[PDB]
């Protein structure tokens, strides 16, 4: 249906509500109602909320009534998803989707997805452990809190069936962004919101 | 909520004489030195009314009255109010008291008078009370038990918000304060008269002229009505709230008007002194 | 009307088939309410089915819904390549709308040995407390894995048995990692660490070694 | 309110006055079915209502004893026999809202004709077709409740129009809504005509020294004659003189 589009991962810290937007293109707003889905790693799709915008009026599901909050902004065809005591439990992929006004719908078109795991402790940069050889060429990438890492082998030149492995989530600030290529050659880690350069040169 | 009052004594009731009581202002005519004979409704000289108390005697068993029945409204009530506490504090006037027709509420409360016209559902005993309070020394309200749910209603006369005594004073009666309900061409009149006492019970002899008190906007069809008291909830009566409450003392005068010729007196300043029941005797006659 | 339980867990065996993906439920469903989803890769779903009997806008002809009770089935004829996502489930006759698990379906490879890389640390490393041995078990199909070790008795566990999530290839092939979270104190305590993996395909490919 | 959920307000134990919204040069229409549109103060009725709702322009002409369309049939049903008065009057200027203003609703689609004086708010699934809809939108199956979308860059046929639409209604209860009864002033030692309230006759109005007791009106003499009346507004007492009379 419409090119549905959310906003960006809003990674906060647990006691922190935020309030994601959903956009709304091609036909009108007060004619289809909006919804909102979770999808949380390991866990399935749980229906959270579903306001009407011609009505003005929202629904809430059994294991989500009192803590959430949603709105809508008919003025610029934008929702609105506040969530409110964000618990740790809440790490989930939400997404935006259009229903059809009525007492029973379903999810045809789909947003984006936002990330708001709250597990915001610091802002330690990356640490690329300098792996001795026995002996191949691999680089361990831990403690680090920001999640989104860049992982390369001198740009290209030696990046050739790099598989890459997801991060763990570990107590606190700290993810296992593993990444090693089959067999200056360096492991060219970059980091997102900080950009060192901590590339060991640890080849055999 | 409906809470069934239990534990309460039962007796046959009394039955005392109106002597000459109850003779309220026909007209709303100024008269000075002259008989006029209406044709109103009015009480008969030396009738027959039924005597209801509400006493608590701290014997053995004592004797723990607590009336307030329903009594069919005809075609007026005469309502006398003897008591030493301010028990008895309104009405409940209605054809069925089941939720289902319009009925009329004159509660009169610590706050203020309210006087509304709705639907209300009304319990097998409804009731007011207080609790006295041993830590904070005050006598504030516990329970409002006069109906449970309300719907539209049609009128409203909350009046000015004032404060009353609510105390135990032990004693002879000193309050009288009657009550002339009528309902002729749907305006229902309400008298009032209030004249000091110092008797116990067997309301004494002696002329009293009803002034006029309101005319509300009202005619809905009433049939039946019962009373609204108060009991005094102290801290020696214990248990659930159907056994932990005193009834106090208090005693009303409920009479039916009927129709008759009365000659009234009026004095110099329009104030009716005396009257002739003409119906009575043939001296009256 | 509550529960929307899968009964395939995965179909990686052939993509030149049709599919089951029956979503099973307790109470009897309604009037075929139901609806089918597609997410590929974590990201945005599509809408497949509505109604399991009509093709959505857009669909292609190469799908097929089928069920009118309660086990409901989705037939897809001649699996296509593009075909390898995860599809949900939605039963939309009852009040409160629930969704299933899925089934992945991927492609089939071979049972291969896996590698035995294996990276001592460092003395920067080391005295940080993370004595890392990682180790990757690439090239092997089935997801179904018990990595082990020879940790000085006959493995250890925890640091032994990190199994970390191994994703998909092009080729159907996954390697998950088992680096050793130990102190340093355990580290020069205990005998040679040998790397390998419980699987049906080689018990003990074992080739690198590191003593102490 | 909107058309489908008209919020009435019945208003008794009144003394209204009809005189500030007839004659006030700011309404659009003023038509009062059954009663005149004068003379409308010295008619006392029981109870009255105000029915509220916001419609276009075209659409005031359909709120009338008798009619045809999507308002006057499937959002209000005025009675055949209206004895009140419909008010409408232009609010564009307020209730218009630049980019649409989408917060005033209406019902499209329904399944039988109203009633008189029905508010039916329900929201389900029209079906327009034969197939049951079940409650799923998609499948020839249209929503009752329908947007208006107020644009002030709109001609006059598609502005809101506020109206209000007075009824009345004379029960067997006493009548309690009545109308503004004026005073004239205070006409003394002559021969006139007084016209109070219960009293209405001729006589020398003069000044009285007789306390009445403070909840009564007037006083007849021995022979049921008034002779003495309270004023009204002030707590006077008068002195009904009869006016000179004789024979020649
Ligand atoms: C009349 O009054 C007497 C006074 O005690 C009472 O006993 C009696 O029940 C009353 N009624 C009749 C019908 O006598
Ligand atoms: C409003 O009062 C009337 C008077 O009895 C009653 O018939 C009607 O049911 C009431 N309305 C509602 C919604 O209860
Ligand atoms: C009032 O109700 C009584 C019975 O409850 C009935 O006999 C009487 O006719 C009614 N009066 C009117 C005016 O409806
Ligand atoms: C009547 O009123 C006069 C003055 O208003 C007063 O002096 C007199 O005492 C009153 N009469 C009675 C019986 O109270
Ligand atoms: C009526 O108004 C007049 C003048 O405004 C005033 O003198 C008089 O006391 C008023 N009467 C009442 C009963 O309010």
């Amino acid at each position: 249906q419409v090119q549905l589009v959310q906003s960006g991962a809003e990674v906060k810290r647990p006691g922190s509500s935020v309030k994601v937007s959903c956009k709304a293109s091609g036909d009108t707003f007060i004619n289809y109602a909006f919804s909102w889905v979770r999808q949380a790693p390991g866990q399935g799709l749980e229906w959270m909320g579903r306001i009407i915008p011609i009505l003005d009026i929202a629904h809430y599901a059994q294991k989500f009534q009192g803590r959430l909050t949603i709105t809508a902004d008919k003025s610029t065809d934008t929702a609105y998803m506040e969530l409110t005591s964000l618990k740790s439990d809440d790490t989930a992929v939400y997404f935006c989707a259009r229903v059809f006004r009525g007492s029973q719908y379903w999810f045809d078109p789909w947003g984006q997805g936002t990330l708001v795991t709250v597990s915001s402790a610091s802002t330690k940069g990356p640490s690329v452990f300098p792996l001795a050889p026995s002996a191949a060429l691999g680089c361990l990438v831990k403690d680090y809190f920001p999640e989104p890492v860049t992982v390369s082998w001198n740009s290209g030149a030696l990046t050739s069936g790099v598989h890459t492995f997801p991060a763990v989530l570990q107590s606190s600030g700290l993810y296992s962004l593993s990444s090693v290529v089959t067999v200056t050659y360096i492991c060219n880690v970059n980091h997102k919101p900080s950009n060192t350069k901590v590339d060991k040169r640890v080849e055999p | 909520q409906c809470v069934n009052l239990t534990t309460r004594t039962q007796l046959p009731p009394a039955y005392t004489n109106s002597f000459t009581r109850g003779v309220y202002y026909p007209d709303k005519v100024f008269r000075s030195s002259v008989l006029h004979s209406t044709q109103d409704l009015f009480l008969p000289f030396f009738s027959n009314v039924t005597w209801f108390h509400a006493i608590h005697v701290s014997g053995t068993n004592g004797t723990k009255r607590f009336d307030n029945p329903v009594l069919p409204f005809n075609d007026g009530v005469y309502f006398a109010s003897t008591e030493k506490s301010n028990i008895i504090r309104g009405w409940i006037f209605g054809t069925t008291l089941d939720s289902k027709t319009q009925s009329l509420l004159i509660v009169n409360n610590a706050t203020n008078v309210v006087i509304k016209v709705c639907e209300f559902q009304f319990c097998n005993d409804p009731f007011l009370g207080v609790y006295y309070h041993k830590n904070n020394k005050s006598w504030m309200e516990s329970e409002f038990r006069v109906y449970s749910s309300a719907n539209n209603c049609t009128f409203e006369y909350v009046s000015q918000p004032f404060l009353m005594d609510l105390e135990g004073k032990q004693g002879n009666f000193k309050n009288l304060r009657e009550f002339v309900f009528k309902n002729i061409d749907g305006y229902f009149k309400i008298y009032s008269k209030h004249t000091p006492i110092n008797l116990v019970r067997d309301l004494p002899q002696g002329f009293s002229a009803l002034e006029p008190l309101v005319d509300l906007p009202i005619g809905i069809n009433i049939t039946r009505f019962q009373t609204l008291l108060a009991l005094h909830r102290s801290y020696l009566t214990p248990g659930d709230s159907s056994s932990g409450w005193t009834a106090g003392a208090a005693a009303y005068y409920v009479g039916y008007l009927q129709p008759r010729t009365f000659l009234l007196k009026y004095n110099e300043n329009g104030t009716i002194t005396d009257a002739v029941d003409c119906a009575l005797d043939p001296l009256s006659e | 009307e509550i529960v929307l339980t899968q009964s395939p867990g995965t179909l990686s065996l052939s993509p030149g088939e049709r599919a089951t993906l029956s979503c099973r439920a307790s109470q009897s469903i309604n009037n075929r309410h139901l609806a089918w989803y597609q997410q590929k890769r974590g990201q945005a779903p599509r809408f497949l089915i509505y109604g399991a009997a009509s093709r959505a806008t857009g669909i292609p002809d190469r799908f097929s819904g089928s069920g009118s009770g309660t086990d409901f089935t989705l037939t897809i004829s001649r699996l296509e390549p593009e075909d390898f996502a995860v599809y949900y489930c939605q039963q939309y006759g009852s009040s409160p709308p629930t969704f299933g698990q899925g089934t992945k379906v991927e492609i089939k490879r071979t049972v291969a040995a896996p590698s035995v890389f294996i990276f001592p640390p460092s003395d920067e490393q080391l005295k940080s407390g993370t004595a890392s041995v990682v180790c990757l078990l690439n090239n092997f199909y089935p997801r179904e894995a018990k990595v082990q070790w020879k940790v000085d008795n006959a493995l250890q566990s925890g640091n032994s048995q990190e199994s970390v999530t191994e994703q998909d290839s092009k080729d159907s092939t996954y390697s998950l990692s088992s680096t050793l979270t130990l102190s340093k104190a355990d580290y020069e305590k205990h005998k040679v660490y040998a790397c390998e993996v419980t699987h049906q395909g080689l018990s003990s490919p074992v080739t690198k070694s590191f003593n102490r | 309110a909107s058309v489908y959920a008209w919020n009435r307000k019945r208003i008794s134990n009144c003394v209204a006055d009809y005189s500030v919204l007839y004659n006030s040069a700011s309404f659009s229409t003023f038509k009062c079915y059954g009663v005149s549109p004068t003379k409308l103060n010295d008619l006392c009725f029981t109870n009255v209502y105000a029915d509220s709702f916001v419609i276009r322009g075209d659409e005031v002409r359909q709120i009338a004893p008798g009619q045809t369309g999507k308002i006057a049939d499937y959002n209000y049903k005025l009675p055949d026999d209206f004895t009140g008065c419909v008010i409408a009057w232009n609010s564009n200027n307020l209730d218009s809202k630049v980019g649409g203003n989408y917060n005033y609703l209406y019902r499209l689609f329904r399944k039988s004709n109203l009633k008189p004086f029905e508010r039916d708010i329900s929201t389900e699934i029209y079906q327009a077709g034969s197939t049951p809809c079940n409650g799923v939108e998609g499948f020839n199956c249209y929503f009752p409740l329908q947007s208006y979308g107020f644009q002030p860059t709109n001609g006059v046929g598609y502005q809101p129009y506020r109206v209000v639409v007075l009824s009345f209604e004379l029960l067997h209860a006493p009548a309690t809504v009545c109308g503004p009864k004026k005073s004239t002033n205070l006409v003394k030692n002559k021969c006139v005509n007084f016209n109070f309230n219960g009293l209405t006759g001729t006589g020398v109005l003069t000044e009285s020294n007789k306390k009445f007791l403070p909840f009564q009106q007037f006083g007849r003499d021995i022979a049921d004659t008034t002779d003495a009346v309270r004023d009204p507004q002030t707590l006077e007492i008068l002195d009904i003189t009869p006016c000179s009379f004789g024979g020649v």
